[PDB]
């Protein structure tokens, strides 16, 4: 399971609608957020100068 | 080790113990700063790409 | 940038690989009646990569691409029902994906 | 970028170390029937580094490491008593160190 798309489903959907509710203070989302990950290999780039 | 070894011995604590994260080894790189640059290897580019 | 088409044959394929990118040089030949190609334009050469009788189209608007970027296909299942099938993504037509 | 496999024989070790780079070149030759292998080409070559024939091979988690960097072992001595037997390591093969 990509962990990722549900915390991203969570930031998007479900955290905001919550921290909007009256009597809540702050929300501690207990995760990582989406990113571009930019898995590279030296070996290529060795390859390629 | 000195405390450690003077309390978990002495049966007046239940137990006791380094809530924290043990030792671990590493791996330490030896650069040898001078023979990079010889070949011309700025340690601005090793620590970059490290 | 212009709407001008042009059918040429491919001529000749290089063995060698340029070292700095890692990529192979054609040549196709395309007449030039009118004038209208110059020497030196950039010009994006759509080459056939081979013809598979038994690939299969949808157009894009049916295939979905979920977060991980796998996308999956709504089938009919049995009883009229809706079933989520994976499916391992291809190449491009208009505006139909392959699969 | 491909699954293409061959097999080659080392012909020639250079002596003279680049001065730039810091490295020898070695030359191999390569059968290409297929004329796959294209000139040019980036590709990686497996070369064996020498052959061990009483090579030890333990589980990873079995190595501990003293403050001063020497590497030990913990061993199952007579009488079921466990005994430090130090340990100098070598390289790293999957989930196991080669000793």
């Amino acid at each position: 399971a990509n962990t990722t798309a549900l915390a991203d489903y969570a930031v998007r959907n479900v955290n905001n609608e919550i921290r909007r509710l009256p009597g809540v203070g702050k929300l501690q989302f207990f995760d990582s957020e989406a990113a571009m990950r930019v898995w590279i290999d030296p070996q290529k780039l060795v390859g390629y100068g | 080790d000195e405390v450690l070894g003077k309390v978990n011995g002495n049966p007046k604590f239940l137990y006791a113990m380094m809530e924290g994260l043990a030792e671990a080894p590493q791996l330490r790189l030896v650069i040898d700063r001078e023979q990079a640059r010889t070949l011309g290897v700025s340690f601005e580019a090793i620590s970059s790409a490290l | 940038g212009t709407d001008i088409e042009r059918k040429g044959t491919l001529l000749f394929t290089d063995i060698s690989v340029d070292r700095s990118t890692g990529q192979i040089a054609l040549r196709g030949q395309f007449d030039n009646p009118e004038g209208v190609l110059l020497p030196g334009m950039y010009v994006r050469v759509r080459t056939p990569q081979g013809l598979n009788q038994n690939a299969i189209l949808v157009p894009q608007r049916a295939v979905q691409r979920s977060a991980d970027g796998q996308a999956s296909v709504m089938l009919l299942g049995e009883g009229d029902t809706v079933e989520v099938r994976q499916v391992t993504t291809g190449a491009m037509q208009g505006s139909r994906w392959q699969i």
